[PDB]
């Protein structure tokens, strides 16, 4: 009873079906085919053509977006078919109509396509910028991918640009080529488009309890960079109030004080 | 929650069974009017014919086998009618107990069948008196109350709204309000004005009866003296 | 006496089947009687 | 944004996702992209065709 | 129409796993993610999660109040139509240390 | 309510339970422990019953969902009390299982036959089958415990197989058949069981004997001394013990007793609390009869109210805080008794100090939940019960009836000129009430000249919803804007997400709507018929037909009805078809008409009708 | 129909003030009142419409009681009462009374002295009106429904005695 | 994944049990007052939500006239799931009940 409730969690956590490595090209497949099941809203307008209205109202807008369920990037959708209220041969079918509102709903079956990229999985990405705490990048040139400065091997040094911009160079003393292969850090889900963290450098590290004493040197870049990003955005659109002194005049905030 | 279901039955909100059929007939009071009215139905056999069109319903319905079941309950009912209740024939039931209403041409109440073939009997009057049997059990079909119809708060009102008539009082058992209200509200087990009706034989005088009223009524001491003297 | 009632149920771990009038608009579903006694279903006539 | 007319009330995985290999992939979006080009779903075809692009060749 | 409709009409947001109206909050995001209903009950404390091989949480899982608290799970919520007093009762019950379990479908 | 708002999800069940202090921990916004609610300057006390955590007040966003006062739904909190708490409404059971169980076995004073019994007899009914239950009692062999736990298991046997054979059939489902005969039998036998269990003096398993519970009209028990005969019965009953191996009762006393009698008689509990099977498998626990936590509810529901200029104090605000002073005393009561102790002898002192802590917050608890439970005040505050009950009720004033929307009043005037199955409307009614017409293809040439007609030209229209969901107002505006809207009342929906969607028109009620009539007492379904709206022009009263005043049972002796315009179609039907005037010519009573002409029409049609009119 | 209303300042310190303060003054108020703060007698109100006006120290701004009634009026009658003091005396006390004109609206009660009341269905026009051979219309109409029920006799003695008595 | 597929075939498995096949259903031929009623009113909200209409409507502005219409002409395609008081249903079609 101590751990029997705890192991219900474990389970809803627990990565389903894991990417393998193969054909000796180092990187995982995450492409995946998954039957699933919606129960989606038929509006009147699609009462003639009721498929037409699953795929332009639910389905189309779930297509190169992440869906939280599937646990992946829907890249499309596969073979719909509306399952008919009445247990019965016709293409003919029954949808059940709120008593409220002239719209119905059904259960639909479909297959999809998703991307699904757990942590651990190598993917290789061709890099679209280069700047001195972060590198750019592409998985299949459409999925965004970051490696950020802490993520960077320590024996890579970036050089910056003078002309106009920078570049990145490895431990052998040379420029890193356009493709780049990385391990998946983590998967950004939460925001706009996804965005994938990964990392150039990988338990068994303990020296006598060395591996649970944290280096607070290196443990200090990786919080000191994360709170500045976070404090110069929360700065962004921040309305403070004008004040003005019992004598006429408007009190300026401004560090600088001269031009 | 006590409604008509869609099997004739009233059933309460949470599917258990109050009544097996409406009144014993499955009628819609709102319909059960004209439905006796049969020298009036006769004269306008050809409108109501119209209007009961069964053009669109012989394809739906039965046609013999709840009227020949109607004449299998008939001929055991007057095999035994001089019989009391308690000795009466349970071989056949009513055919509106094995037949449904609605899908069954001739499923009728044994008091609407009883009805109508006594009109048809002390009335020998172009209608034949088989064609207009038909008509009248049609008609009895198109009377039935809808599944659905809310049968209790029907009932309630139908209780309820005409009882306000009856505020008034008496112009020695209990009326009107208390009188509803001793069984409706309260089902007392102590009324105020509890009484028997006895039915006295004919062998029996209306002599011999008051004196068997004086034989049970309560004597008390005080009604047989006249006077008390305390010396 | 609506808090009694409310503790026989709680005693019992009564489940409400919101099958009577009262409890439907309790909870604001539709009333199961003449126009609630049945459902409609739309026909649609692709696959 | 976010209404029973535009997205779902459940979604449910009905098994576990079965992997496809990088032929069934380039099939798949070949027939997708080729039945969806037969509003706003025009801008995720320009980003599957680069996926298509990538999947056979370079960018 | 009477009694619902034209009167206290609410769509509430309702969790699924623990059915009930008042533990569903929506959720705080960042700068650029949106806003989720989330369910008090059923989500638990991120620093509490704790852990055949490590386990990671998928990040659509992780959703943060406005004091600042991460949560995991809770994402089982739906909308149903109800009226507002029912909202005001079952509050009102919760007072008395009752629970009311709303079985919500489609599960 | 929008038709264009659709509902996927639905309400199927609502199911009965007791909060767990456990779970009301997890699910709390912000712990309450101030019983101040205001700090200086006018800002909410953190801890205390305005805290922002339980949502938006005084213009501020809510700290838990970070939304304002309209779309903050508010959130729930809670009280950490210092002692548990009898839960009022429960007292009277867990009262009954106190004085029902052994205090030294912890077991119920009941022989174990006898109580198993019982719980054969309520598993079986938790299924629909009452026949089983009696044929249970059919099942028979100072009585050795060998030769009784045959007779438990030969019943626990017949029990097992008499629920799978009807399992096997339609007779019951795994979630067990629920009839009212079945309720009736299962509340016969809660009661006897209860009755049985309260009966039995001397503990039937181990022969010594428990000191009798009293109680008062307040939650508070007491432990009557044992007789010198019982005491006694004690002593001599000492020795099989080793071989195995009036005063006040603590809350914490009472909650130990049951918590060991609970898990000891878990097996008959189990059905005893179950109306159907435990699917859940949840543990019956004594806690729950017990309060260790209050919840707080949202600040949305504990709003002060406001008259006019005054900002009154709310009466749940000031019984929780009552609670919060009581809980901080015995905090610091508890941190002096942790302090000292090597000095002792005198503990009818910390027991007294102990007893009045106790009778305290357990006041506090009781006039929070039922006034009519706590000591009385030199009127009291009312408590949720109270709140429940006010009057005819919450049920019965804010549920069974509601004040509705989009309805209207007024005195009616007779009118022969109007059809009889028709209403005549005022043309101030006219222009206030709208009905949400969807702006189609078949009806645009109709609403544009309404959207240009405006708000208080007839027939005209008060709004016009667009497809986004927004609502655009034309009380406003001038004839210039209006023709502009309607010349954008069909354009197509630009957004992907609302494009199924289409414009909607807030127009004034018309000559082809349908309205309910109402005139009070509603005595019968007659009394609230659907007419057909007749907008007559110059009126300020409601205009009706002769051949409507005896179903309604108005005369136009300055009498008033209810006028109810419904907003959807699907009510439009039901008042047009089932609920119309012309429909209910025949009352249901006795199946007679309640419709036809009054006087004037009388006394012309044996006129008009007579042999001499040519 | 005639209202009485009284304006109190009461709630020992004087603190509001009737007319108006200086500095602050909110938009056409001088059309309902006069220089002295109450209102000229005789003025049209409807409700929103300001009348009185006073100054309170307290809040330091011009603050007015409004009139609030679904009927409008005219003022018929201010009268200032400054009484309950010996020396220091200043006005707190204002009896302000409304005249609310009432013309017979349908739904307004009628009788005749014999019990025969009804409310005024509808006011029909003369050339609609049934015309006397006299060339008279009636100025109230009774329905003959009304006799056979109630038995008001007296009704009908007096219909023919004021008509004798007219003549 | 695996326990959603058995509560879909539970699911599944408990309307099939439920429904009434074609050639078994027993209620009455004819359409409800109340059928009428739902059918009349959701079709006519149908129509308002610019649904596919089978009847020409001459100069109809009001969506319920054009319901009463279509139901005149049986063009109205809706189905009525009657249910028994133990959960099991009828489908009836608005084409085959009826209508006075
Ligand atoms: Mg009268
Ligand atoms: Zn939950
Ligand atoms: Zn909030
Ligand atoms: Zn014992």
């Amino acid at each position: 009873n101590e751990n029997r409730e705890t192991a219900r969690f474990i389970k809803k956590h627990k990565k389903q079906v894991t990417n393998p490595i193969d054909e000796k090209n180092g990187t995982s497949n995450c492409i995946v085919r998954v039957p699933i099941a919606l129960y989606v809203s038929l509006a009147p307008m699609y009462l003639e053509n009721p498929l037409q209205g699953v795929m332009k109202q639910h389905l189309n807008p779930l297509v190169m977006k992440y869906n939280n369920k599937v646990g992946g990037v829907v890249l499309g959708y596969e073979g719909l078919k509306i399952l008919d209220a009445d247990p019965l041969d016709t293409s003919e079918k029954l949808i059940k109509i709120t008593p409220d509102t002239p719209f119905g709903f059904t259960w639909c079956h479909v297959n999809l396509y998703v991307w699904q990229p757990q942590v651990g999985d190598v993917l290789e990405g061709y890099i679209f910028i280069q700047s001195a705490s972060h590198i750019g990048l592409l998985i299949h040139d459409a999925f965004n991918a970051s490696i950020k400065k802490n993520n960077i091997p320590v024996d890579w040094t970036f050089v910056h640009n003078d002309v106009e911009l920078g570049h990145w160079v490895d431990s052998n003393g040379e420029p890193i080529d356009g493709k780049l292969r990385f391990t998946v850090r983590n998967v950004h889900t939460t925001g706009r488009v996804v965005s994938v963290d990964g990392t150039l450098i990988s338990y068994n590290s303990s020296r006598s309890q060395a591996e649970s004493l944290p280096i607070v040197s290196n443990k200090k870049i990786v919080f000191d960079d994360e709170v500045s990003i976070e404090n110069k955005e929360s700065h962004k659109e921040l309305d403070l109030p004008e004040v003005k002194e019992d004598n006429g005049s408007e009190i300026v905030y401004e560090e600088n004080t001269s031009e | 929650g006590v409604h008509v279901s869609y099997d004739n039955s009233i059933r309460d909100a949470d599917g258990t069974l109050v009544q097996f059929m409406y009144g014993g007939d499955a009628i819609d009071i709102t319909k059960e009017s004209h439905m006796t009215q049969f020298e009036f139905c006769l004269d306008n056999y050809y409108a109501l014919l119209k209007k009961y069109n069964p053009s669109a319903l012989i394809e739906h319905l039965d046609v013999e086998s709840a009227l020949k079941y109607s004449k299998k309950t008939l001929k055991y009912r007057k095999k035994h009618s001089k019989e009391p209740h308690y000795k009466q024939s349970v071989k056949y039931d009513p055919v509106l107990a094995k037949y449904n209403p609605a899908k069954y041409l001739g499923s009728v109440s044994e008091n609407f069948q009883d009805k109508l073939e006594s009109f048809l009997d002390k009335n020998s009057k172009g209608v034949n008196e088989k064609k207009f049997r038909a008509l009248m059990q049609l008609k009895y079909m198109r009377s039935l109350i809808n599944p659905g119809e809310a049968v209790g708060i029907i009932a309630s009102q139908s209780v309820g709204e005409p009882s306000t008539q009856m505020t008034l009082n008496t112009f020695n058992v209990t009326l009107g309000i208390p009188r509803l209200r001793e069984i409706v509200m309260t089902a007392s087990a102590a009324i105020k004005t509890p009484q028997m009706t006895l039915p006295i034989w004919n062998d029996v005088s209306d002599e011999q009866a008051d004196t068997f009223c004086k034989s049970i009524s309560k004597v008390l001491l005080s009604e047989v003296i006249d006077k008390v003297i305390v010396t | 006496t609506t808090c009694q009632f409310l503790t026989k149920a709680v005693l019992d771990n009564e489940r409400e089947q919101l099958d009577s009038p009262s409890a439907r608009i309790v909870v604001g579903k539709l009333n199961n009687v003449g126009t609630g006694s049945f459902d409609v279903l739309a026909k649609v006539p692709n696959a | 944004s976010a209404t029973t007319l535009n997205t779902p009330v459940v979604i449910h995985a009905t098994q576990l996702p079965q992997h496809v290999s990088t032929d069934e992939v380039l099939q798949f979006l070949e027939s997708f992209i080729d039945e969806k080009e037969n509003t706003n779903l025009s801008s995720s075809i320009s980003q599957l065709k680069r996926i298509q692009r990538d999947f056979k060749g370079l960018p | 129409d009477r009694l619902l409709n034209s009167s206290d009409y609410t769509q509430a947001s309702v969790c699924r796993e623990c059915g009930s109206i008042l533990t569903t909050q929506q959720s705080v995001p960042r700068i650029g993610s949106i806003s989720t209903v989330c369910c008090r009950r059923c989500s638990m404390r991120f620093e509490d999660a704790k852990k055949g091989e490590k386990i990671f949480i998928d990040d659509s899982q992780i959703w943060e109040d406005g004091q600042g608290n991460k949560f995991v799970g809770g994402n089982e919520t739906t909308t149903v139509a109800i009226p507002f007093v029912l909202k005001y009762l079952d509050s009102e019950l919760s007072a008395m240390g009752i629970r009311l379990r709303y079985n919500v479908e489609p599960k | 309510m929008d038709i264009s708002k659709p509902v996927g999800s639905e309400i199927t069940s609502v199911d009965f339970g007791i909060l767990t202090a456990k779970e009301i921990r997890n699910l709390s916004a912000k712990q309450i422990t101030n019983p101040t609610v205001l700090d200086n300057l006018g800002h909410p006390v953190s801890g205390g019953l305005y805290d922002l955590a339980l949502g938006a007040f005084l213009r501020n966003l809510c700290s838990t969902c970070g939304l304002d006062e309209k779309f903050c739904p508010g959130h729930q909190g809670h009280i950490e009390l210092p002692v548990p708490c009898y839960n009022p409404l429960f007292f009277n059971q867990l009262y009954i299982y106190l004085r029902a169980s052994c205090l030294f076995c912890h077991h119920f004073r009941l022989k174990s036959v006898e109580v198993h019994r019982y719980a054969c007899k309520l598993r079986l009914l938790q299924y629909g089958l009452i026949d089983e239950s009696y044929k249970l009692d059919e099942i028979t062999l100072d009585i050795s415990s060998t030769l009784l736990n045959e007779l438990k298991s030969k019943r626990s046997e017949y029990v097992d197989m008499a629920i799978a054979k009807a399992l096997s059939d339609g007779r019951t489902t795994e979630r067990g058949s629920f009839t009212a005969t079945v309720n009736d039998e299962r509340k016969k036998l809660v009661h006897e069981f209860h009755k049985k269990l309260l009966s039995r003096g001397k503990c039937d398993n181990c022969g010594m004997f428990s000191p009798k519970f009293r109680k008062d009209g307040f939650t508070k028990i007491f432990e009557t001394a044992l007789n010198e005969k019982q005491i006694t019965n004690n002593r001599v009953k000492g020795f099989i013990r080793q071989d195995m191996i009036s005063t006040y009762i603590l809350s914490t006393e009472v909650k130990n007793i049951l918590d060991t009698v609970f898990r000891k008689e878990q097996c008959v509990l189990q059905y005893v609390f179950h109306s159907r099977p435990n699917l859940s498998r949840k543990l019956v626990k004594a806690d729950s009869f017990f309060m260790d936590v209050l919840v707080v509810p949202p600040t949305r529901f504990r709003l002060p109210s406001k008259l006019g200029e005054e900002v009154h104090e709310n009466s749940q605000n000031q019984l929780l805080s009552k609670v919060l002073t009581t809980s901080l005393l015995i905090r610091d009561l508890n941190d002096d008794l942790s302090k000292l102790k090597v000095s002792l002898e005198d503990r009818r002192v910390i027991f007294s100090r102990l007893m009045n802590a106790f009778v305290t917050i357990q006041n506090d608890v009781n006039a929070f939940i039922d006034s009519t439970k706590a000591q009385g005040r030199t009127v009291p505050i009312p408590g949720v019960k109270q709140a429940l009950e006010k009057k005819e009720g919450l049920f019965r004033k804010h549920m069974m009836g509601k004040r509705v929307n989009y309805a209207a009043r007024s005195v009616i005037s007779p009118d022969p000129n109007i059809e009889t199955n028709e209403i005549g409307v005022p043309p101030v009614f006219a222009v206030k009430l709208t009905y949400p017409e969807p702006v189609t293809a078949y009806n645009i040439a109709e609403l544009r000249q309404a959207v240009i007609n405006g708000p208080d030209k007839w027939p005209g229209a008060t709004q016009i919803q667009n497809e986004d969901g927004s609502l655009v107002s034309l009380i406003g505006m001038s004839v210039e804007q209006r023709k502009a809207l309607a010349n954008q009342l069909l354009t197509p929906s630009s957004n992907v997400s609302t494009h199924t969607l289409n414009k909607k028109v807030y127009r004034h009620i018309k000559n082809r709507d349908v309205v309910l009539m109402n005139r009070q007492p509603t005595l019968h379904k007659a009394s609230m018929m659907g007419h057909k709206v007749r907008v007559l022009p110059n009126e300020k009263t409601l205009r009706l037909h002769y051949a409507n005043t005896g179903a309604y049972n108005a005369d136009f002796d300055g009498d008033e009805m209810n006028m109810h315009f419904p907003q959807n179609e699907n009510a439009r039907a039901e008042a047009l078809n089932l609920a119309n005037t012309d429909s209910q010519y025949l009352t249901p009573t006795s199946g007679s008409p309640v419709r036809g002409l009054i006087q004037d029409h009388i006394s012309a049609g044996v006129w008009l009708t007579s042999k001499d009119s040519f | 129909m005639y209202k009485t209303e009284k304006v109190d300042l009461a709630l020992d310190p004087i603190t509001q003030h009737f007319g108006f303060g200086n500095d602050e003054w909110p938009k056409e108020w001088l059309e309902k009142l006069d220089e002295d703060g109450l209102p000229y007698i005789g003025t049209y109100v409807e409700e929103g419409d300001p009348i009185c006006a006073y100054f309170d120290d307290t809040l330091n701004k011009t603050k007015i009681k409004t009139y609030h009634s679904s009927e409008p009026a005219y003022i018929e009658e201010v009268n200032l009462i400054g009484d309950e003091s010996n020396k220091f005396q200043e006005l707190q006390t204002v009896s302000i009374k409304y005249r609310i004109r009432r013309t017979p609206q349908i739904g307004d009660k009628f009788s005749s002295r014999h019990g025969q009341k009804g409310v005024c269905s509808r006011k029909w026009p003369t050339i609609d009106m049934p015309f006397s051979e006299t060339g008279i219309q009636p100025d109230i109409i009774i329905n003959p429904h009304a006799f056979p029920s109630r038995m008001t006799i007296g009704m009908f003695v007096e219909s023919l005695a004021g008509k004798a008595g007219a003549l | 994944p695996e326990d959603f597929q058995q509560h879909e075939q539970i699911r599944r498995k408990t309307l099939k049990e439920k429904a009434i096949p074609k050639d078994q259903r027993a209620t009455t031929p004819y359409m409800t007052k109340y059928e009428r009623a739902r059918i009349l009113g959701t079709r006519a909200l149908q129509i308002s939500m610019n649904a596919p209409v089978f009847v020409d409507l001459e100069g109809e502005t009001d969506p319920l006239r054009i319901a009463m219409k279509e139901l005149a002409e049986k063009k109205i395609p809706l189905v009525i799931r009657r249910y028994l008081p133990d959960g099991s249903f009828e489908d009836w079609s608005v084409e085959e009940l009826i209508v006075d």
